[PDB]
C-alpha cells in the first residue's frame, strides 16, 4: 500500500463499483481534477 | 444499510438517513421548512392589508377551507404563479400594476378598496386588411 | 486592373440565422435556511450579520427585475396586436412555417417548435410540492436539494405564449404593412410592392424584382425549407442558450455542494457539533461555519452580477437589432446578416430570440471594358454612381448588369476632354 | 517567481505572423476590389474609379476627384508620411495597449507578493510552522494560512473577470468598426 | 444670418488614428502549488476545498477561451487570403 488520492463511485445502491487512481497517469490526474469519470474532446490544463 | 453502517449522508454531508437501534428499520430524515413565499402590499402608507403568494402549493380544490399556508381567508385561489390568498379575482384585463409572475398582475382597486388580481393585457386589439 | 470592370449578371436570395441570449434565471436566497438550516442556536448567532444578507438579497432582487426588463425591451416593440392573416400566400412567398397554424393545438410556429425542442431544461413548472419532494427521495432530485437548502428560482413575468404572441404580431405586421408601422401608424401594402421598394433600397431597380418574381419567391421558399431541415437535424445551433441554462444550474449545484466544507471547524455538521459540545465551544465552531457559508453566498452573488451585466449587453444589442433590421431596412454593413440586407423576421426561443435575415447576394460576374468618362463634341460626360461599359458603349448600375444607351439624361457634363485621365471618345444621343 | 508559485501564462492561438497576414489580406482586398468583397464575391476595379465612387458617396460629384487626382494623391501621401513621422517620434499614442500589459503584470506580481501575510497565524512560513509545532496546532495555523491564500486567489479571479468584460466590449466595438469602416463606407457621424 | 450662405471652395484629405484593445493575457493557476508549495501536510488539509478551486479554474479557462474568440472575431473577416500585389502604385496613391 501507498498513500494516494482515490475517487470512488457509489451507485444507486450503497456499493462501490468503480474508482479512479489519481496518480496513475495524466488522464487520471485530469479526471480527478475535474471530478468526473468522463471527459469531452479538447485540451485541458493539468497540474504543474 | 450494511451491518457495519449506522448513518447515511448526502452530498452536502447532511445526515439524511438512519437505522433505528431497536427495530433495525431504515428511516429517511427530511427538513421541515420548505417552499417560497411572497408578500404583496399596496404600501403601508395606504393600508396594512397584504396578499400572500405561496409558490409550491396547489389550492385548486378548496375543500378544506393540511395545506402549507400560514392562514386562510377570503378569495383563496390558484394561479399560474402559485396559491394566492387575500386577493379578489377579476376577469377584466388592465396594464400590469404589480407583476406577480406568469402573466398575473395585482392592483389596489375600489370594490372601500381591496387587492385584486388579474391577467395582464398584451396590448390593444387591431384589424389590418392585407 | 486599370481598364476593366466585373459586373454581376445574376443574384440569389440568402437567409441566415442569428442567436442571441436575452434573459437568465431569476433567483433568491434564504440566508437563514442556507446557513443554519433549522438550528435555533445558529439562527440566534446569525443575527449580528443581518446587514450582509440584506445586501446580498438587494443585489439578487435587482438582477431579477432586470431580467424582466430585458425581455420587455426586446419583445414589446408594437402597440397593436396585429392579427395573424388567414391567407399566408403573399404573392408566392410562403410564410406558413414562421406563423402559427390555427389547426394545431400549439400557439407557436413550426420553426419555433423546433427551436424549443432543441434546448433541454431541468424543469419548466417553477412548482415543486413538499409531498413530491418527500416521496421521491430515492431519485435524489437536484431541485429538491436546492429548495431544501433555501435556494429558489422565480418565474418570468411574461409567459412563452405571450412572447410567441408578440413575435406573431411582429411577423404579421411586417408582412401586411412592411416598415411604415413602428414609425407611426401602420400602412398596409402588397408584398410585391414591398419587395420592390426593398430592392430599390439596395441600388437595384424594381423592374428586376417584378420581372423575376417567380424565381425570387422560389428561392425564398427554398431558403426557408433549408433552414427548417437544418433545424430539424440535430446540431449545436442553440449552444449559447444551452450554456446559459447550464451555467445557472451549475452555479446553484456548486452552492449546494459547498456546504460540506469544514472551514477549519471540527466538523461541517451543525447537529454533530451541538450534540458533542457545550455552548461555549459550540459557539466558536458555529462562528467559523457561519463565516465560511456567508463567504460562499457572497461569491455566488458576485458571479451572478457579472453574468447579468453580460446578459444585459446582449439584450441591448438584440433590441437594437429588432428595431433596425425587423422594423426597417438597414444600410450598416454586416449588421443584419451578410450581404445587402432586405428584411428580417424574429422567432422566440428559450431565454432568447432568433433572427432570420434575408439579404441579396450578387453572383455570376462578367467582364466589361470601362472608361471613367466619355468625350463628345469636346465636352466631358461623367457617370453618377453608374459605370460605362463596352459590350458600343452603355451605362449600367454596379449591382446588376442592365446596359442602357447613353443619353444626356444619365450623364453629367463637366469641363473639356483634357484634365480627365483615361477618357475615351464617344457620342451621346 | 510567478512560475515557481504556480501561475502560468498561456500563448494565444493565432501568432503575430498570422494576424499580420490577415491585415495584409484585408488591405490588398480593399485596394484591389474596394467594398464589393465582404458583401459577396470580390469584384476588382481601378483605384481612381473606386475613389470617385467614394466621393460620390459624400454628395460630391466625381468630376472633382478626376480633375484634382494629382493633388488628392499628393495629400494622401503627405498624410501617410505625417503618420509615419509621428509614430517614429517617441510619444504615448499606444498607452491603452501598454496599460493593458501593465495591469496584467501588476496583478500577477501582487498575487506573488501577498504570500507574505500571516493572516493571523504565528508565521507566514509553512516550513517554520511545521518545524516548530506538532500536528495538532500546526493544523490550526495551516488552516488560517489556507483560508487567507484562497481569498487572495478569489480576489484575483474576480478582478480578472471584470477586466475581461471590459476588454470584450472593446473587442466587439473593434469588430463592428472593421465591418462598417474597412469593408464599407459609413454615414454615421464621427464613427469612422 | 437670414439671406446669405457660406460654401467651401477647397478641401483637404485627413488621416487619423484610432487605437483599440482586443485581447489580454490568458492565465492559469495551480491551487496546490500557490497555497501549499511542496508540503504534503498542507496538500492533505487542502483537499476539503476542491470545489472552490474548481470554480476558480473554470472562471479562468472561460476567460482564456474568450480571448482567442475576441481575436478571431476582430481579424478573421475574409474568406480568401488575397495576395499582396507586386506593384503598389495605384494611380499615385503610395501604399508601400
Ligand atoms: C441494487 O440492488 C437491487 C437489489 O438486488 C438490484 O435489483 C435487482 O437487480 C437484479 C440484477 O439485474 C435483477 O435481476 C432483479 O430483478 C432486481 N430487483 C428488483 C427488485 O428490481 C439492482 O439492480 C441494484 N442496482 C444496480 C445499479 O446494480
Ligand atoms: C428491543 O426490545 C423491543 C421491545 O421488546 C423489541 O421490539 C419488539 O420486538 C418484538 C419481538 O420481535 C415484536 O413483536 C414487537 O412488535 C417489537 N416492538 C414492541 C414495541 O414490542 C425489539 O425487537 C428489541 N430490539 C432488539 C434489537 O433486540
Ligand atoms: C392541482 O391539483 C389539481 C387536482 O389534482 C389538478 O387539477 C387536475 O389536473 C389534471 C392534470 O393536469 C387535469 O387533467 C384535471 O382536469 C385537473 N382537474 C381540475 C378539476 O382542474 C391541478 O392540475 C393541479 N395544479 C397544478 C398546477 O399542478
Ligand atoms: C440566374 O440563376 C437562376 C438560378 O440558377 C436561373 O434560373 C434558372 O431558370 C431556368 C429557366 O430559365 C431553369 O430551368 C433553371 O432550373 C433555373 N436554375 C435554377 C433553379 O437553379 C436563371 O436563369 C439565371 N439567370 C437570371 C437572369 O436570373
Ligand atoms: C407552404 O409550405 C408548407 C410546408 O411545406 C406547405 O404545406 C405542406 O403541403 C404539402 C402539400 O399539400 C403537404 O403534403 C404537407 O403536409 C404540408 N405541410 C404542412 C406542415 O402543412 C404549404 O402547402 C405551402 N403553401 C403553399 C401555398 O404552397
Ligand atoms: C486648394 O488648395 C491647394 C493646396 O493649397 C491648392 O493646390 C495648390 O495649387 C498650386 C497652384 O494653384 C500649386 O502650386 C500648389 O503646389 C498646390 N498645392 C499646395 C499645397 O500648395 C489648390 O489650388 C486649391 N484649390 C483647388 C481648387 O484645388
Ligand atoms: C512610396 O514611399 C516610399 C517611402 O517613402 C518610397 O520608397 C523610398 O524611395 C526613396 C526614393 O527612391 C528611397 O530613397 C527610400 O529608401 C525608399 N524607402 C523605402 C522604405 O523603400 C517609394 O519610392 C514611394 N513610391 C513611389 C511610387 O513614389
Ligand atoms: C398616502 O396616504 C394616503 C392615505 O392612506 C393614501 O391614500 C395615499 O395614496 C398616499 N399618498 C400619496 C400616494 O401621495
Ligand atoms: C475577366 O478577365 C480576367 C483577365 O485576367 C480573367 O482572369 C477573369 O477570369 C475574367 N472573368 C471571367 C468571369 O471570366
Amino acid at each position: 500500500l501507498k498513500p494516494t488520492t482515490f475517487m470512488l463511485k457509489y451507485d444507486e445502491n450503497g456499493t462501490i463499483t468503480d474508482a479512479v487512481d489519481c496518480s496513475q497517469n495524466p488522464l487520471a490526474e485530469l479526471k480527478c481534477s475535474v471530478k468526473s469519470f468522463e471527459i469531452d474532446k479538447g485540451i485541458y490544463q493539468t497540474s504543474n | 444499510f450494511q451491518p457495519f453502517q449506522q448513518f447515511g449522508r448526502d452530498v452536502s454531508d447532511f445526515t439524511d438517513s438512519v437505522r433505528d437501534p431497536k427495530t433495525s428499520e431504515i428511516l429517511d430524515i427530511s427538513p421541515c421548512s420548505f417552499g417560497g413565499v411572497s408578500v404583496i402590499t399596496p404600501g403601508t402608507n395606504a393600508s396594512s392589508e397584504v396578499a400572500v403568494l405561496y409558490q409550491d402549493v396547489n389550492c385548486t380544490d378548496v375543500s378544506t377551507l393540511a395545506w402549507r399556508i400560514y392562514s386562510t381567508g377570503n378569495n383563496v385561489f390558484q394561479t399560474q404563479a402559485g396559491c394566492l390568498i387575500g386577493a379578489e379575482h377579476v376577469d377584466t384585463s388592465y396594464e400590469c400594476d404589480i407583476p406577480i409572475g406568469a402573466g398575473i398582475c395585482a392592483s389596489y382597486h375600489t370594490v372601500q378598496k381591496s387587492i385584486v388580481a388579474y391577467t395582464m393585457s398584451l396590448g390593444a386589439d387591431s384589424s389590418i386588411a392585407y | 486592373s486599370n481598364n476593366t470592370i466585373a459586373i454581376p449578371t445574376n443574384f440569389s436570395i440568402s437567409i441566415t440565422t442569428e442567436v442571441m441570449p436575452v434573459s437568465m434565471a431569476k433567483t433568491s436566497v434564504d440566508c437563514n435556511m442556507y446557513i443554519c438550516g433549522d438550528s435555533t442556536e445558529c439562527a440566534n448567532l446569525l443575527l449580528q450579520y443581518g446587514s450582509f444578507c440584506r445586501q446580498l438579497n438587494r443585489a439578487l432582487s435587482g438582477i431579477a427585475a432586470e431580467q424582466d426588463r430585458n425581455t420587455r425591451e426586446v419583445f414589446v416593440q408594437v402597440k397593436q396586436m396585429y392579427k395573424t392573416p388567414t391567407l399566408k400566400d403573399f404573392g408566392g412567398f410562403n410564410f406558413s412555417q414562421i406563423l402559427p397554424d390555427p389547426l394545431k393545438p400549439t400557439k407557436r410556429s413550426f420553426i419555433e417548435d423546433l427551436l424549443f425542442n432543441k434546448v433541454t431544461l431541468a424543469d419548466a413548472g417553477f412548482m415543486k410540492q413538499y409531498g413530491e419532494c418527500l416521496g421521491d427521495i430515492n431519485a435524489r432530485d437536484l431541485i429538491c436539494a436546492q429548495k431544501f437548502n433555501g435556494l429558489t428560482v422565480l418565474p418570468p413575468l411574461l409567459t412563452d405564449d405571450m412572447i410567441a404572441a408578440y413575435t406573431a404580431a411582429l411577423v404579421s405586421g411586417t408582412a401586411t404593412a412592411g416598415w411604415t408601422f413602428g414609425a407611426g401608424a401602420a400602412l398596409q401594402i402588397p408584398f410585391a410592392m414591398q419587395m420592390a421598394y426593398r430592392f430599390n433600397g439596395i441600388g437595384v431597380t424594381q423592374n428586376v424584382l417584378y420581372e423575376n418574381q417567380k424565381q425570387i419567391a422560389n428561392q425564398f421558399n427554398k431558403a426557408i425549407s433549408q433552414i427548417q431541415e437544418s433545424l430539424t437535424t440535430t446540431s449545436t445551433a442553440l449552444g449559447k442558450l444551452q450554456d446559459v441554462v447550464n451555467q445557472n444550474a451549475q452555479a446553484l449545484n456548486t452552492l449546494v455542494k459547498q456546504l460540506s466544507s469544514n472551514f477549519g471547524a471540527i466538523s461541517s455538521v451543525l447537529n454533530d457539533i451541538l450534540s458533542r459540545l457545550d455552548k461555549v465551544e459550540a459557539e466558536v465552531q458555529i462562528d467559523r461555519l457561519i463565516t465560511g457559508r456567508l463567504q460562499s453566498l457572497q461569491t455566488y452573488v458576485t458571479q451572478q452580477l457579472i453574468r447579468a451585466a453580460e446578459i444585459r449587453a446582449s439584450a441591448n444589442l438584440a433590441a437594437t437589432k429588432m428595431s433596425e433590421c425587423v422594423l426597417g431596412q438597414s444600410k450598416r454593413v454586416d449588421f443584419c446578416g451578410k450581404g445587402y440586407h432586405l428584411m428580417s423576421f424574429p422567432q422566440a426561443a428559450p431565454h432568447g430570440v432568433v433572427f432570420l435575415h434575408v439579404t441579396y447576394v450578387p453572383s455570376q460576374e462578367r467582364n466589361f471594358t470601362t472608361a471613367p468618362a466619355i468625350c463628345h463634341e469636346g465636352k466631358a460626360y461623367f457617370p453618377r454612381e453608374g459605370v460605362f461599359v463596352f459590350s458600343s458603349w452603355f451605362i449600367t448600375q454596379r449591382n446588376f448588369f442592365s446596359p442602357q444607351i447613353i443619353t444626356t439624361d444619365n450623364t453629367f457634363v463637366s469641363g473639356n476632354c483634357d484634365v480627365v485621365i483615361g477618357i475615351i471618345n464617344n457620342t451621346v444621343y
